[PDB]
């Protein structure tokens, strides 16, 4: 145990500038000699400059740094799912060690342009707004941007609740293994979302990493690259995977903080001039890989939290010229009643519908085009029945399609259910009701249809489309509880 | 082999426990009360070293038939 | 333990050089041949055996090569049941003429915060008797709340009536934080505490410790003096078991204080001008204000937002560490509505179908919904006017001024500002109240019947009263 | 009996470590001899 | 930016904020004398 070592020439808020080393590596994980870890970022003619991973008052001026010759790794494997760990993969949650096999590096490029296929296959999240006018794919990066307590977490724990019907099932072609990356959360949310994700028995096949507000910062910025390696390791095994940043704000800051305090140049908003070059890097490996490398996937789920709705900010405006779309939420639309609050003009998904079902893409072109025309008219309201009527028809679809969005929350629809409800709305069959009640029927019509329809709930999860005898059927159950409703 | 002299003379110096419930702590009970008391007070309130025993309702009921 | 020498004093930050035995950061540091007990708390190694340091205290009368003296800890404060009743500063030195603390035990105000596996998910209403804050975003038990507002909208006011009410209500040894306010509410809230029986001079079954340091402290002091009420509120927690309150008022300043020293330090200054160990910073210490497995702490912080941003990084930062935030406006404190929660803006984890019950949550989504459409109407009332509104939408402002009355409440703390008495609504009659508005059940009434008054009842009785008057 | 079972266990590893710190010319030889067994 | 014309003050959210109150004080007085 012969180490090449280094001292450290001063230290001070979690930054070592150390003597010697003179063979360490760029980005190479270095020990201290109170057992704390840290990482090489600047290798400067007279000194190395260590991030620590931890707090600094164990350490003190002429203490001894090893090397370990290792740039920073994770454990990957399926060993993971059910865990809650640290940026390490450190199992941080009592259940023992972890039993991996395989350690991944933390900063491995992404796939080329060959590699990679079309992103073709649905990712269903189970929120109506998601899965019928902003489709997400599986090989898609979409971001969740929005205010503060605005419902982003939600929608990624209601992606998340909702794989549960494919993991449970045989098709391993439509299984989908997810992570949730917290970074600069506190630890009481965290073990809140992880009781919410084992009572929706989530946990099973998800995995939690946990980089929380008093971790050090360069822990919250390698937290997403360790989750992005623990889900590399499904995308390149012919599985697919999901993962969530909760959010690449924080870790922003966190690398912000850590560029400061190592003297390196700052830009607009105080950033390194390289933090596009992080969440670009981090982001590009959410890739869709081909036949010939396994058909694996894996589908990024990045987190903003803009201030006042501010998308020109300079981490929104990165991570929004980064992604393939966004998903646009806003508190006055979630004051207004319509939960989630998805701003349907603003969210866009660049995928489209290559990622839909042709059941979902036959509904959901007559609803998008049906709120367009709604969102054209809007203003109108407050003086509707002084139109047209085709103005006032315009305005009562739009506010059925409207009302038809919300969504309870943990409550994820399969994508049958989702067309199934859609079809009632954009075929007319909810004009003659009002407003006020669309919602109670859009429960009770749903228990009808899952109690005594399951053949047809089946016939179109199973052709992924709506044949004429699926439509006809379709429009038979739909009058006939109209017919008979409250 | 200063830990392998350690591991042995160790858990053979914890194996002397003929008349030691914990190994000659004289401490550690001033938080076991604690940690007993939280977690006997977090499981429930009663007893739970004895048998529970069971009261049990019926269902309310109202005069249906035609009035 | 190791001696140094002072080799330069530059505002609130001091270098010490040592010969022997270095000082780990964050310890402190007792400087020699002073009148007063002047503490310096290790910050930075610079280099060539000499560390940079923060005072504790004011930095005038320093020599360069005075001693220095290493007490081989962080700060030590004294901890136990000794500090009831009693005010101590940031170095826990009793700062109330009544002589020394003589607990038994001391604990240093540098902590790691609770582990993963020791939080608690347990989430509990605790009513407080406000309209507002139980109906919108109620508060629960060991659940940390933050009450956010710029200058002048009523946090404070706000912070001594929760105080009244839960910590008189509370058998759990309260304790209050100064943390760089106003001296004279410090001896305010100390003598409506005597008088209030909280803090007993004598028979000492006093029930709140105070931790203050105010305006007038170095940066260093109230920097570190929040951690100080919070390792008080940390040992009352632990070695006790108790279910602990703990207010901070202001936790602002904490952030505020780093910032006065940073560049300082050596240390280029990121957005907004704050430290760029802002968002670190925050969090070690907030992290350790939580409930754990061992025990229970619910915390009311008064969060100052500089000039009604809510943007700066401060409160933004500040936003992500609470569980039930209460934000104040003063676009609703102009209007005379008090206390001036925004019904749009506040939030809390609580308000949960699952847990507040569908009754609670229902009328909370109709009052909010009812208020935002009342702000999309006003528009439509600025160009048109009133008269040629639809009668829906009449309706629908008439009820909606009427809630925003109803929302409104007269302290018991705010006596000599409004000269009402102070009313406590329970839970039930809220919910009851608000739902009876939403409902139409009072079209017929004004609505100034509403305005600072308790239970529906007594708007009923202040309409009657109105009425008969003229 | 699990958490009995901890809180023991544990105050047993950190005793039993604490114990020996409480207990040598031949290890001062053989840490020369592996120093020579590096090689 | 539902109340964004009385949340940036001005003379068209002065003269809503004049609008409202006439109007609701007009409704309390012909509400009161009703009583
Ligand atoms: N579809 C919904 N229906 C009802 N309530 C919802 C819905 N979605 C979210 N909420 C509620 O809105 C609140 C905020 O949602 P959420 O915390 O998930 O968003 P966030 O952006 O992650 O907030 P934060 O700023 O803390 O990160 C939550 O209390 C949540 O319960
Ligand atoms: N609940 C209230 N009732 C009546 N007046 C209030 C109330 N809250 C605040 N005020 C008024 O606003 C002023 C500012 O109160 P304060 O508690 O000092 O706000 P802040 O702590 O944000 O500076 C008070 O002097 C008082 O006149
Ligand atoms: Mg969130
Ligand atoms: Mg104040």
């Amino acid at each position: 145990d012969l180490e090449e070592t280094g001292r450290v020439l001063s230290i001070g808020d979690g930054i070592a500038r150390v003597h010697g080393l003179r063979n360490v590596q760029a980005e190479e994980m270095v020990e201290f000699s109170s057992g704390l870890k840290g990482m090489s970022l600047n290798l400067e003619p007279d000194n190395v400059g260590v991030v620590v991973f931890g707090n600094d008052k164990l350490i003190k001026e002429g203490d001894i740094v090893k090397r370990t010759g290792a740039i920073v790794d994770v454990p990957v494997g399926e060993e993971l799912l059910g865990r809650v760990v640290d940026a390490l993969g450190n199992a941080i949650d009592g259940k023992g060690p972890i039993g991996s096999k395989t350690r991944r590096r933390v900063g491995l490029k992404a796939p080329g342009i060959i590699p990679r296929i079309s992103v073709r296959e649905p990712m269903q999240t189970g929120i109506k707004a998601v899965d019928s006018l902003v489709p997400i794919g599986r090989g898609q990066r979409e971001l969740i941007i929005g205010d503060r307590q605005t419902g982003k977490t939600s929608i990624a724990i209601d992606t998340i609740i909702n794989q549960k019907r494919f993991n449970d099932g045989s098709d391993e072609k439509k299984k989908l293994y997810c992570i949730y990356v917290a970074i600069g959360q506190k630890r009481s949310t965290v073990a809140q979302l992880v009781k919410r994700l084992t009572d929706a028995d989530a946990m099973k096949y998800t995995i939690v990493v946990s980089a929380t507000a008093s971790d050090a910062a360069p822990l919250q910025y390698l937290a997403p690259y360790s989750g992005c390696s623990m889900g590399e390791y499904f995308r390149d095994n012919g599985k697919h995977a999901l993962i969530i940043y909760d959010d690449l704000s924080k870790q922003a800051v966190a690398y912000r903080q850590m560029s400061l305090l190592l003297r390196r140049p700052p830009g607009r908003e105080a950033y390194p001039g390289d933090v596009f070059y992080l969440h670009s890097r981090l982001l590009e490996r959410a890739a869709k890989m081909n036949d010939a490398f396994g058909g694996g996937s894996l589908t990024a789920l990045p987190v903003i939290e803009t201030q006042a709705g501010d998308v020109s900010a300079y981490i929104p405006t990165n991570v929004i010229s980064i992604t393939d779309g966004q998903i646009f939420l806003e508190t006055e639309l979630f004051y207004k009643g319509i939960r989630p609050a998805i701003n349907v003009g603003l969210s866009v998904s660049r995928v489209g519908s290559a990622a839909q079902t042709r059941a979902m893409k036959q509904v959901a072109g007559t609803m998008k085009l049906e709120l367009a025309q709604y969102r054209e008219v809007a203003a109108f309201a407050q003086f509707g029945s002084d139109l047209d009527a085709a103005t006032q028809q315009l305005l009562s679809r739009g506010v059925r399609l409207t009302e038809l969005l919300k969504q309870g929350q943990y409550s994820p629809m399969a994508i049958e259910e989702q067309v199934a409800v859609i079809y009632a709305g954009v075929r007319g069959y909810l004009d003659k009701l009002e407003p006020s009640k669309i919602t109670k029927f859009e429960n009770a019509f749903l228990s009808h249809v899952v109690s005594q329809h399951q053949a047809l709930l089946g016939t179109i999860r199973a052709d992924g489309k709506i044949s004429e005898q699926s439509d006809a059927k379709l429009k038979e159950i739909v009058t006939n509880f109209l017919a008979g409703f409250e | 082999q200063k830990l392998f002299v350690d591991k042995i003379r160790e858990y053979k110096s914890k194996r002397q426990t003929s008349g030691g419930p914990v190994d000659a702590s004289s401490e550690y009970q001033q938080e076991l009360e604690r940690e007993l008391f939280k977690l006997k007070q977090m499981f429930g309130n009663a007893d739970m070293n004895t048998f529970p025993t069971f009261k049990f309702e019926d269902p309310k009921f109202e005069v249906i038939e035609k009035p | 333990a190791a001696t140094g020498r002072i080799v330069a004093v530059i505002g609130a930050v001091v270098d010490v050089q040592f010969d022997e035995g270095l000082p780990p950061i964050l310890n402190a540091l007792e400087v020699q041949g002073r009148e007063t007990r002047l503490v310096l708390e290790v910050a930075q190694h610079l280099g060539e055996s000499t560390v940079r340091t923060i005072a504790m205290d004011g930095t005038e009368g320093l020599v360069r090569g005075q001693k220095v003296l290493d007490s081989g800890a962080p700060i030590k404060i004294p901890v136990g049941p000794e500090t009831l009743g009693r005010i101590m500063n940031v170095i826990g030195e009793p700062i109330d003429e009544r002589g020394p603390i003589k607990t038994k035990q001391f604990a240093p105000i540098h902590a790691e915060a609770p582990e993963f596996m020791e939080m608690s998910v347990e989430q509990e209403i605790l009513v407080t008797g406000i309209k507002v804050v139980d109906l919108l975003a109620p508060y629960a038990k060991g659940g940390k709340i933050g009450l956010f507002g710029g200058a002048g909208v009523g946090k404070t006011v706000l912070i001594m009536e929760l105080i009244n009410n839960v910590a008189k209500a509370h058998g759990g040894y309260s304790v209050f934080a100064g943390v760089g306010e106003r001296t004279r509410e410090g001896n305010d809230l100390y003598h409506e505490m005597i008088e209030s029986g909280v803090i007993n001079l004598k028979d000492a079954t006093s029930k709140v410790a105070l931790v203050y340091g105010q305006m007038n402290e170095p940066p260093g002091a109230r920097a570190r003096v929040a951690l100080t009420g919070l390792t008080v509120a940390e040992y009352f927690r632990d070695q006790e078991g108790q279910d602990v309150l703990l207010f901070i008022d202001n936790i602002f300043r904490f952030t505020q204080a780093g910032s006065e020293v940073s560049a300082l330090l050596g240390r280029i200054p990121s957005a907004v001008g704050y430290q760029p160990t802002l968002a670190t910073d925050m969090g070690t210490m907030q992290e350790r204000i939580t409930t754990t497995k061992k025990g229970s702490i619910t915390s009311v912080q008064a969060i100052y937002v500089p000039a009604d941003d809510l943007t700066d990084p401060a409160p933004a930062t500040t936003f992500a560490h609470l569980d039930a935030t209460t934000v104040l406006s003063r676009a609703i404190a102009e209007l005379g509505i008090y206390p001036a929660v925004d019904p749009l803006d506040s939030t809390s984890r609580i308000m949960d179908p699952n847990i507040v019950g569908s009754e609670h949550y229902d009328v909370a989504r109709g009052v909010q919904k009812i208020l935002q459409d009342y702000k999309s109407l006003q528009d439509i009332i600025a160009i048109l006017g009133m008269d040629e509104l639809s009668e829906e939408d009449k309706l629908t402002v008439s009820r909606a001024r009427k809630i925003q009355r109803f929302l409104s409440q007269p302290f018991q703390v705010a006596e000599v500002f409004t000269g009402h008495m102070g009313k406590l609504v329970p839970l039930k009659e809220t919910i009851k109240g608000f739902q009876q508005i939403l409902a139409g059940e009072y079209d017929h009434l004004p609505e100034q019947a509403f305005y600072m008054v308790g239970p529906i009842e007594e708007a009923v009785a202040k309409a009657d009263k109105l009425a008969e008057e003229h | 009996q699990n958490m009995m079972r901890r809180k023991e266990q544990e105050h047993m590893i950190n005793w039993v470590e604490k114990h020996v710190v409480q207990s040598t010319i031949a290890k001062c030889i053989a840490d020369l001899k592996l120093l020579a067994k590096k090689a | 930016g539902a109340g964004s014309i009385r949340e940036a003050g001005g003379a068209f959210g002065k003269r809503e904020q004049a609008e409202e109150e006439r109007y609701f004080r007009a409704q309390s007085r012909e509400q009161l004398a009703a009583l």
